[PDB]
C-alpha cells in the first residue's frame, strides 16, 4: 500500500506493535528463509533521529561491519517502512557475503532415493562419496579391462536438477538428464562413451608400451597427441582422430633438418600403404620403413636434453625443438630462447619471420621460422 | 479407420506405425498422380480434402507416427522423398497442409532434440525446402512472418538463414521489405536478415535505403555483430558510393564507447577491416581522400590516426601518399600530443 | 521554488561536481561519495541540478561505470531518484533502439541495482502511453541478462505481476519466464488468474510457454482457467494450446 | 556454550581496508562437557557419547564440521604439545579412570 498502516503489514508481517501509541513495534523480521528477533523503540514522536535498535547476539554477528552504515540508514531515512526495506536488502547482500553457513538436504527424498539409485547400480561400482554425500565418484570398465571414472557433483535435490558430471576422457560427454533419469541412466551413458573411444584407447595403450612416448608422460584418457621419440634427437608428435584411430593420422617430425627430409619424403611415398587393419605403430612401421625404441629414457637419464640457452625442458609448455644442423653440437633449444639470442646479436640476418644466425655452441649457420 | 490412411493404401504407400522409414509401394509419380485422380473421381471431390486433412491431423497427433511421415521414404524397387513432401507435390492439399503445418509447429519449441538429437522444427521447415510448386506465397508469407514475430530465437534464426531455399522468384521483394521492418523492430536478428537480404533476389536501390537504415540505429547494436554488419557495408560499397558512407562511416563510428569481451571484438573488427582495405585499393584511396578532406578541423579523432597507420601497414602503393598527406597535415598543425 | 538546502559540502562541491560530469564527456573521486550525504529529499534537488538529463551517450555511460564502484551502497529510494533523471527522459524520448551505450550502461547499472531500477522505471516506462519497439527492446535485454540473477526474475515477478496487463506487459513477461524463474503457487495462480482474465497473439504464445516450462505447477484449478482462457477461437495456434492443455489433463 | 554453541572469531581487515571482529557462531551436536587446544588451530572436545576434535585451520570457515575420535566420554580433558612422533594429550574418562 501507499500508507505505512497496510503497506508495513505487507512487507513486514511479524512486526507487531506492543505499545498503543504505536511507538515498540517488537516480534520478527524475514530474511532468505530465516526469520530474527527485532525491538525497535521510537521516541514519544514518530522521529528515526533518535531510536533504539536492538537485538539478538545472533543479528548482532550478522550485522558485523554495517553498525555505522544502519546508524546512518536511521538518521538519513524519512519513514520506518523505508528503513525495513533497506534492512532486509542489507542482511540479504551480508548473508550472500557470508554464503558458506547454509544449504540442509531433503532428508525424507535425497539420503534413500540416493541409496536406492545405488543399489540399481550395484554396491562394486562406487569409489567415493563425500561426508556431505555432495561429491560421488562411480567406476565402470571397458572391454579392454581398463577402469574409466566418473566424478558427480550433487545438488540438495539430485533427482530434480541435473548432478554436475566430470570425467577424463577427450570428446565432450553429454548426460540426457531429465527428473525421471538416474544414476543407471548416466552410467548406460557412460558405457556409451567408453566403447566409442574402444578401438581408440587400444591404439593409445599400444603406442605407449611399444614406443619411447615423450611428451605426454603418464598420459590422461583426454589425450589425443602423443610425442613419440624414434632414433635421438629427432620427434614425430601424432594426433590422432578417436572415432577412426587405427585410420591414418596427421603426423609430423621434429628435429635436425638434414634428418627429418627423408622420413618426410618416405612417408609421402608409403603413406597409400597405410591400411586400417593393421595397428598405428604395425602401419607406421612399413609406412616411415623404422622401428621406434623401447624407452631410452633409462640409458639416457641425463644426456642434457635441455635448452642448453637456459637450461631447462618445460619452458611455459615449450620443448626442446630448435636443433643444430650439425653433427657435432645436436644441441637443443627453444624457440624463445633462440629468437632472444639470435635477435640480440649483430651477426644475425632476419628474412621476413625467419632469422639466420650461428649456434651458440658451435658457431654454424642455424635457421630460426617463428 | 480412417480416409487419409486407406486412401494412402489405396494409391499405394505403406504408412507404418512410426518406428522405422515408411515403406511406399508404388512409384512416387504414379503415387502422387493416382491419389489426385482417386480424389477427383470420388463424390463430394471439393469436401474429402477437409475429411483428408482431418484424418491426417488426428494421425499425426503422436509424435512418432508424424516424425516417421516426415522421414525419407523406403524405396522397395532405395530411398526417397518424405509422405508430407510427396502429399506436398500435391497443389490442392498443399495450402491445407502449409496452414496445418504452421498451426502445430509451435508445440516444438522446447521439445528440440528428443530422441536421435534431432529438430522436428528444423524437420518440417526442411519439408519446403526447393519446391518445385507454390500455390500461395502471400498465404505462405503471412503465416511465415507472424511464426517469426513470436517464435524465440535459434528457431527463427534458422527460418531466416533458409528462407532463400523456400521462396519463389515472384515474392522475393515483399519479403525484403518486411524483412526491414523486422529489422528496425528487433536488433538481436541483424546478422541473419543481412546474411538473408544479400543472399535473395532484389533491386539495389532498396539495398541502398536499407543500409541506410543500418547505418542510422549503428549506435545501437552490440560490438559482437559489427565486423559482419561492416564486411556487408564494405561489399554493398560501390565505387561511387565510397565518400559518401565512409564520411558516415568515419562519423557514426566512436571506438570511445564500446569500454574484457569489447577490446577482443575491437580487435577483431580491427582484423576485419584491415581484410577490407587491405583488398581493394578503391577504399584505401577514397579513404585518405576522406581523412585529407578532414584538414579543416583540428577535431579528427583517434581512428584516423590508427586507420593511418594501418594503411601504411597493410598496403603498399600508397606508402608515398600516406607520408606525403600525414606531412602536409601534421605541418599544418594538426596531429599533435593530445 | 522548495526553499531545500542541498548539504554544504555539496553546494561547496556542487560546482566540482559539474566540472566532474563535464570532464566525463571528454576510478571515481570522492566527490561522488557526497550522494551517501544526500536524502531522496535533497538528492531530488541535487538530480535536478547536477543536469545529468542532457548528459552524452557516452557521457552517462563512463558515469554509470564510476557510481557502480561505490562501496557504501546507494538507499533503495535515493538509488532509484537518480535512474530517473540519468535515464528515464532517455527511455521514455527513445523513438529508435537504444544506443549498444544505454542497453550496456542500462545494463550494467541495473546488474547491481536491479530492484531500485526496475521498481523505479518498469512501471513508468509501461505506465507511459506511447510504449513502442524502442522502449520493450531494453526492458527485454533486462530480464535476458544472465546477471539478471533468480532471486532478482523473482523480485522483477512481485513487479511485472503487480502492474496492470497489456501487451507491452505480456512480452517482456513470456522472456522472464522464459528462463524458468522459480514460482511460490502464491503467485503463479495469480500470473495464471491473470493470465485467465485475451484476444492476442502475444498472450498466445505466452500462455503456451508458462504451460510447457510450469506444467509442473499446472494445478486441475488452474488448466480449469487455461481451458476458460483458451475458449477464444481468435487464438491462433489454439491446436497447440489445447494439444499441450488436453496433454496435462 | 554446553547446549553445544561454538563461538568463534578472527580478524578480517576486508572491504572496507580496517580491521573488523569475523565472528562465526556453530552449533555443534551434543551437551559439550570439557575441551582443550592442540597444535595448529585443533580444538578436542567431548559429548557424553563420543570425544571429538574440531579444525579451524585452513576468512576462517563457513561450516564447523567434526570427526570423533572414537574414545568414550572423556570430561576434564587436558594436552601437552610433544613436537618431538605426534601430539600427546592426557584425559579422564567418564567411568573415573
Ligand atoms: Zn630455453
Ligand atoms: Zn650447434
Amino acid at each position: 500500500m501507499a500508507v505505512t498502516e497496510a503497506s508495513l503489514l505487507r512487507q513486514c508481517p511479524l512486526l507487531l506493535p506492543q505499545n498503543r501509541s504505536k511507538t515498540v513495534y517488537e516480534g520478527f523480521i524475514s530474511a532468505q528463509g530465516r526469520d530474527f528477533h527485532l525491538r525497535i523503540v521510537l521516541p514519544e514522536d514518530l522521529q528515526l533521529k533518535n531510536a533504539r535498535l536492538l537485538c539478538s547476539w545472533q543479528l548482532r554477528t550478522i550485522l558485523s561491519g554495517y553498525h555505522r552504515i544502519v546508524q546512518q540508514r536511521m538518521q538519513h531515512s524519512p519513514d520506518l517502512m523505508s528503513f525495513m526495506m533497506e534492512l532486509k536488502m542489507l542482511l540479504e547482500v551480508a548473508l550472500k557475503n557470508r554464503q558458506e553457513l547454509y544449504a540442509l538436504p531433503p532428508p525424507p527424498q535425497f539420503y534413500s532415493s540416493l541409496i536406492e539409485e545405488i543399489g540399481t547400480l550395484g554396491w562394486d561400482k562406487l569409489v567415493y562419496a563425500d561426508t556431505c554425500f555432495s561429491t560421488i565418484k562411480l567406476k565402470a570398465e571397458d572391454a579392454s579391462g581398463r577402469e574409466h571414472l566418473i566424478t558427480l557433483k550433487l545438488k540438495a535435490k539430485y533427482p530434480a536438477e541435473s548432478p554436475d558430471y566430470f570425467v577424463d576422457f577427450p570428446v565432450p560427454f553429454c548426460a540426457s538428464w531429465t527428473p525421471q533419469s538416474s544414476l543407471i541412466s548416466i552410467y548406460s551413458q557412460f558405457l556409451a562413451a567408453i566403447e566409442s573411444l574402444k578401438a581408440f584407447w587400444d591404439v593409445m595403450d599400444e603406442i605407449d608400451e611399444k614406443t619411447w612416448v615423450l611428451e605426454p608422460e603418464k598420459p590422461p584418457r583426454s589425450a589425443t597427441a602423443r610425442r613419440i621419440a624414434l632414433g635421438n634427437n629427432v620427434s614425430i608428435n601424432i594426433e590422432v582422430d578417436p572415432r577412426h584411430p587405427t585410420m591414418l593420422p596427421e603426423c609430423f617430425f621434429l628435429g635436425a633438418d638434414h634428418v627429418v627430409k627423408p622420413l618426410g619424403i618416405k612417408l609421402s611415398r608409403n603413406i597409400h600403404l597405410w591400411d586400417p587393419e593393421n595397428s598405428v605403430l604395425q602401419n607406421l612401421k612399413d609406412v616411415l620403413e623404422i622401428d621406434f625404441p623401447a624407452r631410452a629414457i633409462l640409458e639416457k637419464s641425463d644426456f642434457t636434453m635441455d635448452c642448453g640457452i637456459c637450461y631447462a625442458y618445460q619452458l611455459d609448455g615449450t620443448i626442446p625443438d630448435q636443433v643444430c644442423d650439425n653433427s657435432q653440437c645436436g644441441q637443443p633449444f627453444h624457440q624463445i630462447c633462440l629468437y632472444e639470442w639470435l635477435r640480440g646479436l649483430l651477426t644475425s640476418r632476419q628474412s621476413f619471420n625467419i632469422i639466420f644466425g650461428e649456434c651458440p655452441y658451435c658457431s654454424k649457420p642455424i635457421t630460426l621460422k617463428m | 479407420d480412417s480416409i487419409f490412411v486407406k486412401l494412402l493404401k489405396i494409391s499405394g504407400i505403406i504408412l507404418k506405425t512410426g518406428e522405422s522409414q515408411n515403406q511406399l509401394a508404388v512409384d512416387q509419380i504414379a503415387f502422387q498422380k493416382k491419389l489426385f485422380q482417386t480424389l477427383r473421381r470420388h463424390p463430394s471431390y471439393p469436401k474429402i480434402i477437409e475429411e483428408f486433412v482431418s484424418g491426417l491431423e488426428s494421425y499425426i497427433e503422436d509424435e512418432d507416427s508424424f516424425r516417421n511421415c516426415l522421414l525419407s521414404c523406403e524405396r522397395l524397387q532405395s530411398y526417397s522423398k518424405s509422405l508430407i513432401k510427396l502429399l506436398l507435390g500435391i497443389d490442392i492439399l498443399q495450402p491445407a497442409i502449409i496452414k496445418t503445418l504452421f498451426e502445430k509447429l509451435p508445440e516444438y519449441f522446447f521439445e528440440n532434440k528428443n530422441s536421435d538429437e534431432i529438430n522436428i522444427p528444423r524437420l518440417i521447415v526442411s519439408q519446403l525446402k526447393w519446391l518445385d510448386r507454390v500455390v500461395d506465397g502471400k498465404d505462405l508469407t503471412t503465416k511465415i512472418m507472424q511464426l517469426i514475430s513470436i517464435a524465440p530465437e535459434n528457431l527463427q534464426h534458422d527460418i531466416i538463414t533458409s528462407l532463400p531455399e523456400i521462396l519463389g522468384d515472384s515474392q522475393h521483394a515483399d519479403v525484403g521489405k518486411e524483412l526491414s521492418d523486422l529489422l528496425i523492430e528487433n536488433t538481436s536478428l541483424t546478422v541473419p536478415i543481412l546474411d538473408v537480404l544479400s543472399s535473395l533476389r532484389l533491386d539495389p536501390n532498396f539495398l541502398l535505403k536499407v543500409r541506410q537504415l543500418v547505418m542510422d540505429k549503428l549506435s545501437s547494436i552490440r560490438l559482437e555483430d559489427l565486423p559482419v554488419i561492416i564486411k556487408f557495408i564494405l561489399h554493398s560499397v560501390t565505387a561511387m558510393d565510397t565518400l559518401e558512407v565512409i564520411s558516415e562511416l568515419r562519423e557514426k563510428l566512436d571506438l570511445q564507447h564500446c569500454v574484457s569481451s569489447g577490446q577482443s571484438c575491437i580487435i577483431l573488427l580491427f582484423d576485419v577491416i584491415k581484410s577490407a582495405i587491405r583488398y581493394e585499393k578503391t577504399i584505401s584511396e577514397a579513404w585518405i581522400k576522406a581523412i585529407e578532406n578532414t584538414a579543416s578541423v583540428s577535431e579528427h579523432k583517434v581512428f584516423d590516426l590508427v586507420m593511418l597507420f594501418i594503411i601504411y601497414s597493410t598496403n603498399t602503393q600508397t606508402k608515398k601518399y600516406i607520408d606525403r598527406v600525414l606531412r602536409n597535415k601534421i605541418r599544418s598543425g594538426c596531429i599533435q600530443e593530445q | 521554488a522548495e526553499s531545500l538546502e542541498l548539504p554544504k559540502a555539496i553546494q561547496d562541491q556542487l560546482p566540482r561536481l559539474q566540472q566532474l560530469l563535464k570532464t566525463l564527456e571528454e576510478a571515481p573521486p570522492v566527490e561522488l561519495q557526497l550522494l551517501h550525504e544526500c536524502s531522496p529529499s535533497q538528492m531530488d534537488l541535487l538530480c535536478a541540478q547536477l543536469q545529468l538529463p542532457q548528459l552524452s551517450d557516452l557521457g552517462l555511460l563512463r558515469l554509470c561505470t564510476w557510481l557502480l564502484a561505490l562501496s557504501p551502497d546507494l538507499s533503495l529510494s535515493n538509488a532509484t531518484v537518480l535512474t530517473r533523471s540519468l535515464f528515464l527522459g532517455r527511455i521514455l524520448s527513445l523513438t529508435s533502439s537504444a544506443s549498444r551505450l544505454l542497453t550496456t550502461a542500462l545494463t550494467s547499472f541495473c546488474a547491481k541495482y536491479t530492484y531500485p531500477v526496475c521498481s523505479a522505471l518498469l512501471d513508468p516506462v509501461l505506465q507511459a502511453p506511447g510504449t513502442g519497439p524502442a522502449q520493450t527492446e531494453l526492458l527485454c535485454c533486462l530480464v535476458k541478462m544472465e546477471s539478471l540473477e533468480p532471486d532478482a526474475q523473482v523480485l522483477m515477478l512481485g513487479q511485472i505481476l503487480e502492474l496492470p496487463w497489456k501487451e507491452e506487459t505480456f512480452l517482456v513477461l513470456q522472456s522472464l519466464l522464459e528462463r524458468q524463474v522459480e514460482m511460490t503457487p502464491e503467485k503463479f495462480s495469480v500470473l495464471m488468474e491473470k493470465l485467465c482474465k485475451t484476444t492476442s497473439m502475444a498472450y498466445a504464445k505466452l500462455m503456451l510457454t508458462v504451460m510447457t516450462k510450469y506444467q509442473a505447477n499446472i494445478t486441475e484449478t488452474q488448466r480449469l482457467g487455461l481451458a476458460m482462457a483458451l475458449e477464444p477461437n481468435t487464438t491462433f495456434l489454439r491446436k497447440s494450446l489445447k494439444a499441450a492443455l488436453k496433454h496435462l489433463g | 556454550g554446553h547446549h553445544g554453541r561454538m563461538l568463534a572469531i578472527k580478524a578480517s581487515w576486508d572491504e572496507s581496508g580496517k580491521l573488523v571482529p569475523e565472528l562465526r557462531e556453530y552449533c555443534l551436536p551434543g551437551p559439550v562437557l570439557c575441551a582443550a587446544c592442540g597444535g595448529g588451530g585443533r580444538v578436542y572436545h567431548s559429548t557424553p557419547s563420543d570425544l571429538c576434535v574440531v579444525d579451524l585451520s585452513r576468512p576462517e570457515e563457513g561450516p564447523g564440521g567434526l570427526p570423533p575420535m572414537l574414545c568414550p566420554a572423556s570430561l576434564n580433558i587436558c594436552s601437552v604439545v610433544s613436537l618431538s612422533g605426534g601430539t600427546k594429550l592426557l584425559a579422564l574418562s567418564a567411568k573415573g579412570r
